[PDB]
């Protein structure tokens, strides 16, 4: 949806649905080997409908990059898990599910 | 009707006639205040408000200054960067170190426009020393500490226009001039309280809140 | 030797205060050029919607057409008016993929490389590890010293 | 029932900061906000949502949060200023009668 | 402690009316 | 100095002392008032304040009273215009109220009022500020007096006595404490030694020629 | 090409400066004063401000703007559509050390005044005047009421004044001693019965001033000279002075000179000229001349070298970073105490600040304690340019130009004799032991148990 | 430990600044004007057991009042013995003044 830059801090917005297609480019593409998460957070922002930003962290070791990526749930509106790409992730989901 | 301006390079409209600083709170655009009081006549006292102005040689008071036709303000320039630390340098050089005893701190204006609008540092370290001036007995209700004064006359224009009740003044002169009633006497008015909060400093204080 | 004298009968006249010259001085610093936290970046925030339109018009550094005077600023409503009513698939779409070619001409042809985060060679890259010219655990053992 | 509002200025300052936002609080009920411990005078509390407060960027967005949550809630509307033209010339008018007071700047 | 120039009667005059406040008494508006 | 900017309710100075202006003084009053729009009678408190400071023989808070009555003004008003300026002793003085100018032009010119001062001083046995134990002279330095080429140069109570050298400035003060039981001792006022008025004193070197009058305009008048 | 000054006795205008004649109306009138009133009168105003403007006349007060320009503006664009009244204040307040020149006219010759103001006053078509006298002046009110008071007698101020049909009241008013209430607006809210505060200008006088009336302000000297700017022309004052400063001047010349006195010269003379013709000559010879102030006290020092080719002018003393002020001019001799005399400056202008504005009620006792510490030498050099940044914070931040009066005789001070500034400080270091810190306090305050900031 | 300048009268003045900065809420402090006008604390309490010792409250004391003492052995038999009062307080600075000041003495110029 949208990308800013800040410093070095590059984010990008994406829509729920695309979480598996956006994190599958960046753990495979060859400019994107973005083979870590650092961590998975979310953020309560209750003036929004959408109330949670869910925030992942990546590093890519390769290019010595960081990127991150904000997607948004609520209450009932699920998000796509990353378990499948990022062994790592499972816990992080947890924790923001916690 | 309501002429056009640009402030901020943002335009606002107000009526003609308006302060400028009024067109400053239309264009959601904070100018730091001590004299001015949306309610009390304009003093043009303090000189915090001062912002540049075109054709102008001179930092105006905002307060008092007519908006006109088609005027260009700047709020945030060098030359109002250089005044709003500069008269804090000023307003803060015999104003008494007194924060931790004063019933005002935590919602002192000086202190929250001090740190947003002066140096971080005082340089005024003179062995002459500050400015003392003696307390005054103006009845039951205002315990007075007038070392803190920083002459903006908000409670003056408040007890003679607002209140009926000229017994307030300032008497004296230059560096010695001093808020108070000239005889020891008591403010006789109901509407004297008004006074502790529209002091911007903590000189007018309440006697039943003091230090509670 | 060892914590002789103590740190309670160290004098308290020897140890001064440090003041720099700029920040500490009384006649050459006034706040507000010093004011750095206040000057603070702003995230800069590019949406699809004039993303199209840095496509469509190109930017203060590299523009696209000359916009000369008046009747370029019509042009440049439009590109930002198109972008916000078609996003960036559909502006691809109908330019077909020379554009998209054009996309990759903004990074010299190939896609651009993220940014390293180093910069301890005057530029921002990637730390070259090196093997460590001695090997503290010689070759006898599996622990090799990088640089 | 909780309270969206936007805070007053407070009389005892001219900044408004505190003013720009919707804050969501909730109210003190009759028995257990407060009462004092017997032994140090400590203020003991069984209202688990007094330290609590919620601020939203607009009135609506409180109300889909409230209406979401399940709370009762009131609003009260922010009370406006009335705009009049400031003059520092109407400091010195003259008055071709007897005057009203005598101004003491 | 000192001694001081003060109104002991209500009646007079401590300090002179001086040539200033009398040519104040030989004012007229209208001409001779 | 020590001029208090705030009253001090001493038994000589409260608001029980009561003061009427005198009958002569009542004339005076109204010929003020003449002068001034009707409805703005409070532009004459400085000619009031005077003129009671001047009976009384100081602007003591009951004489303030008496004029913020005559010229219906709240007597906060009154008890600013008194203090702001300097003119109005709100405490007594002596019978004469010695005034030296301290500044920059009279502390160069001539002597420079430091002798003058020190001669006062010497003469008197008194500091700035305080008054002689028999009350005939009060003593204060003070800013400009207007007359700076005539320095250096003292107001006494209404008259100046410039040109001043230490021991002139010594004699004009014993003739004022003399000049009280006969009025034939009283000093001149003015200039000292020779002067009289911002002449030049080796010769007169400007105006020297016959004045002219009516006799160079044009004709078209 | 042509020089500047040595005009002749039949050239000036102030003929009875040095006690000619007693100041009574009859010796007035063999002066050439009151001779044709009549038909000034009737010449409308415009012909008045017209010779006025003509005359190249800038203020006298101190500040020298067009004096012309400044009377037409009270004749606004509908002056003749209100029933308020409308006021002539004359500034008689003396109140720049140095400057004794307008009480010369006030005792010596008032009838040019009292005069003066019924042609100022007809110019701007004013139904009144008040003059202003500072109250330590008392000999010079009453001779000038005596002059009021037979100037109603005949009938030349009054109802029908001059028999010109035009209606002009004469009032004086006299001041309690306060140095501020010689400014423009403080003036007039003293007149009111107000203390002496000066009130923000964009109210303007000339619209609302004196009762919230109609207003003008003007100096003695500006409206003792206008009638003879008429009955002499306006090409006959506009004959001196440079190109764009003319006529003539007053000079009261104080402070280290052998014969002080005040004189009436040519604009645009020379300051040494001034000095060593008029004056004598600098006390013990030129070279014994170390600084001299041009104006009153609120205009910078200059040095001996500069003062040797300055032109005693209002755009030249400019180029001096300095102005013609009140054209009082106190000369300093090199056995002076110079920082000791611009100290007592500026302790002058902190006892003469009325303390409405925060810059100089705080600036004025700041100032005052810092230069009171520079005498002796108690401080550092680089609190030289902190107290040269301080004057500058106060310089245009102000309600009334008092700010500018005690700003500028500091920084003027800094311009020329930082040395001598130096030097002490240099001294009192060797004398303590130890280089001042900020403030005052001495090198070792630290180790003698006081408190001391880091950087002090 | 609550401290006294050397003429016996409290230090404290009630401005309630460590009480704001604590980061852990063990600071309870009433304050009055007392009978002699002065700005002196009626309740000055530390929960020992909510305490994180940090030292936040001595940095921020204006005039030198609360002080940490070098003290490290004062376990209790009951955590009541835990909650000091002013009465507490200023018993432990009437103690350890000694020590309070020579602390504050050589550590005085590093603050
Ligand atoms: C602090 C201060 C003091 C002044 N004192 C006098 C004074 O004593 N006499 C005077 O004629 N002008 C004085 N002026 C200048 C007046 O404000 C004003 O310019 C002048 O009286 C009238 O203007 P004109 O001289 O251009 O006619 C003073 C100005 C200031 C700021
Ligand atoms: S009024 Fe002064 S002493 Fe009181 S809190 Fe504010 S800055 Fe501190
Ligand atoms: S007492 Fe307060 S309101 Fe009154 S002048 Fe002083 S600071 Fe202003
Ligand atoms: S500059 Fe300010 S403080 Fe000084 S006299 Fe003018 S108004 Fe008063
Ligand atoms: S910070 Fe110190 S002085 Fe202030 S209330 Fe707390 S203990 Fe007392
Ligand atoms: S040291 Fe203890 S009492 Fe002091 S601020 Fe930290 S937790 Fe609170
Ligand atoms: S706010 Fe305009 S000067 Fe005080
Ligand atoms: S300096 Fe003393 S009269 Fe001018």
């Amino acid at each position: 949806q949208q990308f800013s830059v800040w410093k070095d801090e590059l984010t990008i917005y994406i829509c729920p649905t695309g979480v598996i297609p956006v994190f599958s480019f960046l753990k495979y593409n060859t400019n994107a080997e973005f083979t870590q998460v650092s961590d998975i957070t979310a953020v309560d922002f209750p003036t929004r409908e959408m109330r949670f930003e869910i925030v992942y962290n990546l590093l890519s070791v390769r290019h010595n990059a960081r990127i991150r990526v904000k997607t948004y749930a609520d209450e009932v509106t699920p998000v796509p898990s990353i378990t499948s790409l990022y062994m790592g992730a499972n816990w992080y989901e947890r924790e923001v599910y916690d | 009707a309501e002429v056009e301006l640009t402030i901020d390079g943002k335009k606002v409209s107000i009526e003609a006639g308006s302060a400028l600083i009024q067109a400053c709170e239309k264009a959601g655009v904070v100018v730091p205040r001590y004299c001015y009081h949306e309610k009390l006549a304009i003093a043009g006292n303090c000189r915090m408000c001062l912002v540049e102005v075109e054709r102008s040689p001179k930092p105006v008071a905002s307060c008092a200054w007519p908006v006109q036709a088609g005027m260009v303000v700047k709020t945030n320039s060098p030359l109002t960067h250089k005044a709003r630390e500069g008269v804090m340098e000023f307003l803060l050089a015999n104003h008494p170190l007194d924060c931790p005893i004063c019933d005002q701190g935590g919602e002192c204006d000086l202190q929250d426009q001090s740190m947003r609008y002066g140096a971080d540092r005082g340089r005024f370290h003179e062995i002459g020393g500050k400015r003392a001036v003696e307390d005054k007995n103006i009845g039951p209700l205002i315990k007075t500490s007038m070392n803190r004064c920083i002459h903006c006359t908000r409670c003056v224009r408040f007890m003679n226009d607002i209140a009926g009740a000229p017994e307030l003044g300032s008497t004296g002169r230059g560096n010695d001039l001093q808020i108070g009633t000239y005889l020891e006497k008591n403010l006789d008015s109901e509407l004297s309280g008004n006074v502790i909060d529209l002091c911007p400093v903590g000189a007018l204080t309440s006697k039943p809140y003091a230090f509670r | 030797y060892n914590r002789n004298p103590s740190p309670g009968d160290n004098p308290p006249l020897e140890y001064t205060d440090p003041v720099t010259i700029p920040a500490g001085d009384i006649a050459d610093n006034p706040y507000w050029k010093r004011d750095f936290r206040r000057n603070y970046p702003r995230p800069s925030v590019i949406a699809q919607a004039q993303q199209v339109a840095l496509l469509s018009v190109g930017s203060a550094a590299q523009p696209r057409v000359e916009l000369i005077g008046e009747e370029g600023t019509k042009a440049l409503v439009a590109a930002e008016e198109e972008g916000k009513e078609k996003g960036v698939a559909k502006y691809l779409e109908e330019k077909g993929a020379e554009e998209a070619k054009r996309v990759l001409a903004l990074t010299g042809g190939l896609p651009p490389t993220p940014s390293g985060q180093t910069m301890v060679t005057g530029q921002w890259d990637v730390h070259k590890y090196g093997l460590a010219e001695e090997q503290s655990y010689g070759g006898s053992y599996p622990c090799r010293s990088f640089v | 029932t909780v309270r969206i509002y936007k805070p007053a200025k407070p009389a005892t300052q001219s900044g408004e900061k505190n003013t720009q936002l919707w804050r969501m609080d909730w109210d003190v009920l009759g028995k257990g906000h407060r009462w004092e411990n017997p032994l140090m005078g400590w203020q003991s509390s069984a209202d688990f949502m007094q330290g609590t407060h919620l601020t939203f960027k607009t009135k609506e967005d409180a109300i889909a949060f409230a209406e979401k949550q399940g709370y009762e809630y009131f609003v009260q509307e922010p009370n406006e200023r009335h705009f009049r033209p400031k003059a520092y010339a109407n400091n010195f008018l003259y008055s071709p009668g007897k005057l009203k007071h005598i101004r003491t700047k | 402690r000192p001694s001081f120039a003060i109104a002991r009667s209500p009646n007079e005059q401590v300090f002179p009316a001086g040539a200033f406040y009398e040519s104040i008494l030989r004012w007229n508006p209208n001409p001779v | 100095s020590d001029t208090l900017m705030v009253h001090r309710n001493t038994p000589e100075n409260n608001p029980d002392i009561p003061f009427k202006f005198t009958p002569e003084n009542e004339k005076i009053i109204e010929q003020i008032l003449k002068r001034y729009p009707p409805q703005y009678k409070k532009a004459a408190v400085m000619p009031l304040l005077d003129l009671g400071q001047r009976q009384h023989g100081f602007c003591s808070i009951s004489v303030m009273n008496e004029v913020a009555r005559i010229l219906e003004m709240p007597p906060m008003r009154v008890y600013e215009v008194a203090s702001f300026y300097t003119m109005y002793n709100r405490t007594p003085v002596g019978k004469f109220h010695v005034q030296a100018c301290t500044t920059t032009p009279c502390q160069l010119g001539g002597c420079g009022s430091d002798a003058i001062v020190k001669a006062i001083k010497e003469h008197l046995g008194i500091n700035q500020g305080e008054t002689t134990p028999d009350g005939l002279f009060t003593f204060i330095e003070v800013e400009c007096l207007g007359a700076c080429v005539n320095a250096p140069m003292v107001q006494i109570n209404d008259d100046y006595y410039e040109d001043l050298t230490p021991e002139t400035i010594k004699q004009v003060l014993t003739a004022l404490k003399e000049s009280v039981n006969d009025v034939s001792k009283a000093p001149k006022p003015g200039p000292q030694s020779g002067r009289q008025s911002c002449e030049n004193s080796a010769g007169l070197t400007s105006l020297t020629s016959e004045p002219w009058g009516p006799e160079k305009t044009r004709p078209d008048l | 090409v042509r020089t500047y000054g040595g005009l002749k006795d039949q050239d000036r205008i102030f003929q009875n400066l040095y006690g000619r004649y007693p100041p009574d109306l009859k010796h007035a009138k063999k002066m050439g004063d009151w001779y044709k009133t009549k038909e000034i009168l009737l010449k409308g105003h415009d012909w008045i401000i017209g010779e006025i403007k003509a005359s190249g006349l800038r203020g006298r007060g101190g500040a020298g703007f067009p004096s012309g320009l400044k009377w037409s503006f009270m004749n606004f664009k509908d002056w003749d559509k209100d029933n308020k009244p409308r006021y002539l204040v004359v500034n008689a307040d003396e109140g720049e050390p140095g400057t004794c020149k307008d009480r010369e006219i006030m005792r010596k010759d008032p009838h040019k005044l009292v005069e003066g103001c019924l042609v100022a006053g007809r110019a701007m078509n004013a139904t009144a005047a008040y003059i202003y006298i500072r109250g330590e002046f008392y000999q010079e009110a009453a001779i000038l009421q005596n002059a009021i008071n037979e100037a109603y007698a005949e009938g030349l101020i009054g109802k029908n004044a001059c028999g010109s049909g035009y209606d002009f009241d004469v009032y004086i008013h006299r001041g309690a001693g306060a140095y501020v209430c010689g400014e423009e607006t403080s003036l007039i809210e003293s007149l009111e019965g107000k203390p002496g505060k000066p009130r923000l200008k964009p109210p303007f006088p000339a619209a609302v001033g004196l009762f919230g009336c109609p207003s003008t302000v003007a100096n003695v000297e500006t409206v003792s000279v206008a009638p003879t700017i008429c009955r002499r022309g306006g090409a006959w004052f506009a004959s001196f002075g440079r190109e764009r400063n003319h006529g003539t001047k007053l000079f009261c010349i104080s402070g280290h000179v052998n014969n002080p006195c005040t004189v009436e010269e040519e604009m645009s003379i020379p300051m040494r000229e001034l000095i060593e013709k008029h004056c004598g000559g600098v006390r013990g010879g030129w070279d014994n001349l170390l600084a001299v102030i041009p104006g009153g006290s609120s205009t910078p020092i200059l040095p001996k070298h500069i003062c040797d080719d300055q032109l005693m002018d209002f755009d030249a003393l400019k180029d001096s970073q300095s102005g013609l002020g009140t054209a009082a001019v106190i000369v300093m001799d090199k056995s002076t105490d110079v920082v000791r005399a611009i100290s007592r400056l500026s302790h002058f202008y902190r006892h003469e600040s009325c303390g409405q504005c925060t810059p100089c009620r705080e600036g004025s006792k700041w100032t005052d304690q810092i230069m009171k510490r520079f005498e002796k030498g108690m401080g550092r050099p680089r609190e030289i340019d902190m107290l040269q940044e301080l004057t500058k914070q106060v310089e245009g931040h102000t309600i009334c130009a008092l700010g500018e009066a005690f700003a500028w005789p500091i920084q003027g001070l800094i311009r020329h004799f930082r040395p001598e500034l130096e030097a002490r400080m240099k001294k009192f270091a060797e004398e303590t032991g130890g280089q001042a810190l900020a403030g005052g306090w001495t090198h070792d305050s630290r180790q003698k148990g006081r408190l001391v900031s880091p950087g002090m | 430990a609550l401290r006294r300048y050397p003429s016996g009268e409290e230090r404290c003045i009630a401005c309630k600044l460590c009480e704001a900065v604590c980061p852990a809420q063990a600071i309870t402090i009433e304050a009055e004007e007392r009978a002699d006008g002065s700005r002196r604390t009626t309740r000055y309490d530390i929960d020992m057991t909510k305490c994180i010792y940090c030292g936040f409250c001595q940095e921020s004391c204006p005039v030198d009042a609360i002080v940490e003492s070098p003290n490290a052995e004062y376990a209790t038999e009951t955590r009541e013995e835990l909650l000091y009062n002013k009465e507490k307080l200023l018993a432990n600075g009437d103690k350890w003044e000694p020590e309070l000041a020579a602390a504050i003495r050589a550590d005085a110029p590093y603050r």
